[PDB]
């Protein structure tokens, strides 16, 4: 399938996964 | 009978007392007296033992050749700073007790007041008098003028760093 | 009750003399290999003795004649094994008189000395006493009537052939009847000096400990676990001796390092940028010009947590490192398209919008072992497969194994330490014999004529041991392993049989030549005169060969006739009967055993590499040599936590990157044309309206340049500064509902519980004592 970088967003999406 | 059960329960509580993930009923409990904002009383009489004198002398021996560094608001190390350069920066109001400093004897960057012997070295009587003059007659009126001139400094949320510069 | 955390600090008063008697007059077990401490120890004893007599740690008069006697014999004693005296002489004094020294508070030397014993008489030389001590220790005659040695050569040492002269007190101690140990030998020859009569062996000298990351350790002081790192070279070891220095090194290959360093080696945290070549333990082919590693360093290696970034290729790795290679959990990103678009004149926002999704989809999470990625050789399913394999056995074996597992624990629980040592020795011997069992009973034979001859095998070998694996090693199964220029990436391409056989024959003749040289060099000496044991066989480890040869020769007909001519002028049955007794005593007939064996084999086994978990921590018999080539793979939460902590480590390590006046800063900070730039790092000057960066009251006087990204950066820096600040400054009276409040509550509860426990213990003690 306040400010964050790409690594944080990817980690959060995997955490949701 | 009941004593043994109570002892076993107390041992079980001791087993998991410092497990910070486990909630405890004594957390956020009501204190014996109503809470009021207190401050630690200032000591008056201090009597140092020879142990403390010799420990202080040893620490002064270790740090008598140190060169210090400090960090600014943008998180950038700032300049090779011998003792007199540190004193001049302290007098000029560029650094204070909350600035992050580093020396030879440390592993990380710490606030200036949390280093063992850094404030006694800087704060000679002349340094105190000069920093008091600088705070009272130069920085404070300029802060008042800049607060009055520009509305971007919100009146309800104003810093008080200039007030405590003398210390 | 009184609040322990709210004592009034009105008057502070400490009373501690700097030469603290608690810390000064003390001998530590940490000081074991230091010779001078020994002397101090004796001095300390003297102090106590004086305190036991005068109570002042100072003697009336001074050191007396009996103090040395007390400190020599009575003060400290050493462990011996066993005496066995006798009450009748076995020698004659009819020879030259005064040959043997006589032997009949008189209790001991100390008792007589304190009773008025001068001890001033002097007589005789030391060599006679040492020779007598050695002679009584051997229980032999080492010198004859004339005075020439009987057990060691008496001729002058041949300067040729490499031999040198040796005194008797060394030869009779380095060559002994094996019932005398090193300590008794040293005690017999009067070795007393601490500084010159003692040396440290190569394999027994003191060395600093190795703790790695130092996470799992037994804390001697539970409150401060850093106290346990004092005997290592860990970056956080207390008081190394030389302060850690902010090193900023530029190497001739333009590899740069900036960060903490011990001595002159990178140590602690830092950032390393690679130029031509490599560094920090990385392989030569991994790095390029411009790549960087940020994070923990140890002994010059990238060891710990970190991040590796490559601007040329785009690979970004965040996670664990061991030695100089990836080992542990890690996360890998490929930001190559973002850099590609950035380098082609595209603003960062547009490039991110174009290439965010593809980069986010290709994020990889992995577990690495020694630089290799796991998950392709079914490393994940090893444990379950082994469990199923263990479950696939026959029921009788499983039941017996499970019963034995409990039986071993129940037996070990009650054994004596000596019994435990003997059991472990037996287990070690069995484990060794599982690989190289000796050919006992098959070393020597007698031929038809009756002459003794060696027993070889289908090859030119006398024992399974080969001396060529000492320089090449052996794998777990038994294969040798890599050698010099072995080539043959995979040995499915074998060597030609003709060459193999020719080289085998050449190796055999080389072995024959080696045996000939060893014999002609070492076979002349005699180690054990009773069995004719020469030095060659003794140093080759073939003593059992001689032991079997002696019995084979003596049992032979030729040996018996030779013995007659010179005279003219456990067992298998025991084990079998013991097993029969064990069977009978348990009420189990052999018919029952046969029935059970038939049921297991014909009915169950016929119906349808040691058992255990390959990755096991506790393994009873291990040998500490079997190597696991894999590890339990990290799961997603563990990888996420590892990345979360690695980012913190990288952020903390990136604070040593731009030392104000350092070689890297002076030589690598350049503008577009490559000329050096004047970085704004002056401790006193803030030019071009940048005085808002001053971390003091001066900064508040000036205004920020009104840039949202700059404001966010400043807010993040302020948040980090506040996070650092909160760890060293606390509140005297915390408000309820805060973390510190619950911490104080738990501390007070702990104190109260300990007080209640101590009160109960005191009540029990009072009940017992009265
Ligand atoms: C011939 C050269 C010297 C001529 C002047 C004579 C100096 C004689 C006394 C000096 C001892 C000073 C330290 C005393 C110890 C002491 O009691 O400290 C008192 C005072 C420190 O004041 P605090 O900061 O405690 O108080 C300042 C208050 O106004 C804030 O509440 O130190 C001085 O006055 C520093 C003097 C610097 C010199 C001031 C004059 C500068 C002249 C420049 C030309």
């Amino acid at each position: 399938t306040m400010n964050q970088n790409i690594v944080t967003e990817s980690v959060k999406v995997e955490t949701n996964q | 009978g009941t004593q043994q059960e109570l002892a076993q329960m107390e041992a079980m509580e001791l087993a998991t007392l410092f497990d910070m993930s486990k909630p405890h009923p004594l957390d956020n409990a009501a204190p014996a007296t109503p809470w009021k904002g207190e401050l630690r009383p200032v000591p008056r009489k201090i009597v140092l033992s020879p142990y403390q004198y010799e420990m202080i002398n040893y620490q002064r021996m270790l740090m008598r050749k140190n060169i210090w560094y400090y960090r600014d608001r943008m998180n950038v190390p700032r300049g090779p700073c011998p003792l007199h350069v540190v004193k001049e920066a302290w007098v000029s109001g560029i650094v204070d007790e909350n600035t992050l400093f580093w020396g030879h004897g440390l592993y990380d960057w710490l606030p200036a007041k949390n280093i063992k012997l850094l404030l006694p070295m800087v704060r000679t009587p002349e340094v105190r008098f000069a920093t008091w003059i600088k705070r009272t007659f130069s920085l404070k009126p300029s802060l008042n003028r800049i607060r009055e001139q520009r509305k971007e400094h919100r009146d309800p949320q104003e810093a008080s760093l200039q007030v405590e510069l003398m210390r | 009750l009184t609040d322990p955390l709210k004592e009034d600090p009105t008057v502070i008063r400490d009373e501690a003399q700097f030469p603290e008697p608690s810390l000064y007059f003390k001998v530590f077990e940490s000081e074991a290999g230091e010779p001078e401490a020994k002397i101090r120890a004796d001095v300390n004893k003297l102090y106590d003795r004086w305190i036991e007599k005068y109570g002042r740690r100072w003697p009336e008069d001074g050191i007396n004649t009996e103090d040395m006697v007390w400190l020599a014999e009575e003060a400290n004693k050493r462990k011996r094994a066993k005496p066995r005296p006798r009450g009748t002489v076995a020698a004659e004094k009819t020879e030259y008189e005064d040959e043997f020294m006589p032997d009949p508070g008189p209790r001991t030397n100390y008792e007589k000395t304190v009773a008025g014993g001068k001890w001033v008489t002097d007589e005789f030389e030391s060599a006679d006493y040492e020779a007598g001590n050695l002679e009584k220790l051997w229980d032999m005659y080492l010198w004859d009537r004339e005075g020439k040695p009987t057990m060691m050569p008496d001729t002058p040492a041949a300067q040729q052939e490499g031999e040198e002269s040796e005194d008797f007190d060394d030869f009779y101690t380095a060559y002994r009847p094996r019932d005398v140990d090193s300590e008794e030998a040293r005690e017999a020859v009067w070795a007393t000096d601490e500084f010159e009569s003692d040396e440290d062996n190569t394999e027994s000298e003191w060395a600093p400990e190795y703790v790695g990351a130092g996470l799992g350790l037994v804390a001697e002081d539970p409150l401060n676990p850093q106290y346990s790192l004092r005997h290592s070279n860990h970056p956080l070891a207390p008081f190394p001796g030389e302060p850690l220095k902010w090193a900023s090194y530029v190497y001739p290959d333009f590899t740069t390092f900036e960060g903490l360093s011990k001595q002159s080696i990178p140590h602690g945290m830092g950032v390393m940028t690679f130029g031509t070549g490599t560094g920090a333990g990385f392989a030569m082919s991994q790095t390029r010009y411009g790549d960087k590693y940020e994070g923990e360093f140890q002994a010059g290696y990238a060891h710990g947590l970190g991040q590796f970034t490559s601007e040329a290729s785009g690979e970004v790795y965040i996670g664990e490192f061991f030695a100089g290679q990836r080992h542990g959990c890690g996360m890998t990103l490929d930001m190559k398209p973002y850099f590609y678009l950035l380098e082609r004149g595209v603003d960062p926002v547009e490039a991110y919008r174009r290439t965010a999704g593809a980069i986010m989809k290709n994020v990889e999470v992995r577990t690495w072992y020694r630089g290799n990625k796991l998950g392709d050789a079914k490393e994940d399913e090893v444990v379950e497969i082994n469990v199923l394999k263990d479950e696939l056995d026959d029921p009788f074996e499983i039941a017996l194994r499970n019963s034995l597992h409990d039986a071993k624990l129940r037996k070990w629980k009650a054994m004596s330490p000596q019994d435990k040592a003997m059991d472990r020795i037996v287990s070690i011997i069995e484990r060794v014999q599982r690989r190289n069992p000796g050919r006992f009973g098959a070393y020597y034979r007698e031929d038809e004529k009756g002459r003794v001859r060696p027993v070889l095998d289908s090859d030119g070998a006398d024992t399974d041991f080969d001396s060529v694996d000492m320089i090449q090693g052996v794998d777990t199964d038994g294969d040798l392993g890599p050698g010099w220029e072995g080539a043959t990436d995979s040995e499915e391409n074998p060597m030609d049989p003709r060459i193999r056989e020719l080289m085998a024959a050449e190796g055999m003749d080389d072995k024959l030549e080696d045996e000939g040289f060893k014999d002609t060099v070492l076979g002349s000496a005699i180690i054990n005169p009773y069995t004719g044991l020469d030095m060659k066989t003794y140093l080759d480890g073939k003593e059992r060969h001689q032991a079997e040869l002696v019995s084979v020769y003596k049992a032979s007909r030729e040996g018996r006739k030779y013995l007659n001519k010179v005279r003219k002028d456990l067992s298998r049955e025991a084990e079998d009967d013991r097993l029969a007794r064990l069977y009978e005593q348990a009420g189990v007939s052999k018919e029952d055993e046969r029935r059970v064996e038939g049921l297991a084999a014909r009915w169950r086994r016929l119906l349808a590499r040691r058992p255990g978990n390959p990755l096991a921590a506790n393994d009873s018999d291990t040998g500490f040599e079997t190597e696991s080539d894999m590890m339990e793979m990290c799961d997603i939460p563990e990888i996420l936590g590892t990345v979360q902590e690695a980012r913190q480590i990288v952020e903390r390590a990136r604070m040593w990157r731009f030392k104000p006046y350092g070689e890297v800063g002076l030589r690598m900070a350049q503008d577009a044309n490559g000329s050096p730039v004047s970085l704004m790092q002056e401790p006193l000057h803030y030019p071009h309206g940048t005085k808002f960066m001053a971390p003091g009251p001066l900064g508040l006087c000036h205004a920020v340049p009104d840039d949202p990204s700059l404001r966010q950066e400043m807010a993040k820096v302020a948040h980090n500064y506040a996070a650092i600040y909160r760890m060293y400054n606390f509140d005297w009276d915390p408000e309820p509902g805060t973390v510190q409040y619950k911490i104080d509550q738990r501390i007070r509860r702990a104190q109260e519980l300990r007080n209640n426990a101590m009160a109960r213990y005191l009540a029990a003690a009072d009940e017992v004592l009265r």
